[PDB]
């Protein structure tokens, strides 16, 4: 790893990378699952109609 | 009885603060970035 380690978090030691991907911007999620319900709800609209 | 007296600091005397202790709690190297609030960006 680079030099980094620069807050961290333990308890019994120290120099410990968490797993997994970090997110600090990760909020358009939300938005973007409102606009995938709405886009579902009118895909969903199409196919009674037509049968 | 020949003694001598001498005026001045033993460099041996200076003040702690309560419960603190140089050694005693074991950590690891930090470092961080200080900006916006000092009186540009500071990496310390």
């Amino acid at each position: 790893i680079k030099e980094g380690l620069a807050a961290s978090d333990d308890e019994g030691q120290f120099i410990d990378a968490i797993a997994g991907t970090c997110d600090s911007d990760c909020l358009k999620l939300p938005l973007f699952f409102a606009f995938y319900f709405s886009a579902t709800v009118f895909s969903n609209m199409c196919s009674i109609p037509v049968i | 009885p020949v003694f001598e007296i001498d005026v001045g600091c033993d460099s041996s005397k200076y003040i702690m603060v309560r419960g603190f202790n140089k050694s005693r709690c074991q950590r690891r190297d930090f470092s961080y970035v200080i900006d916006k609030e000092l009186l540009d960006n500071l990496k310390v």
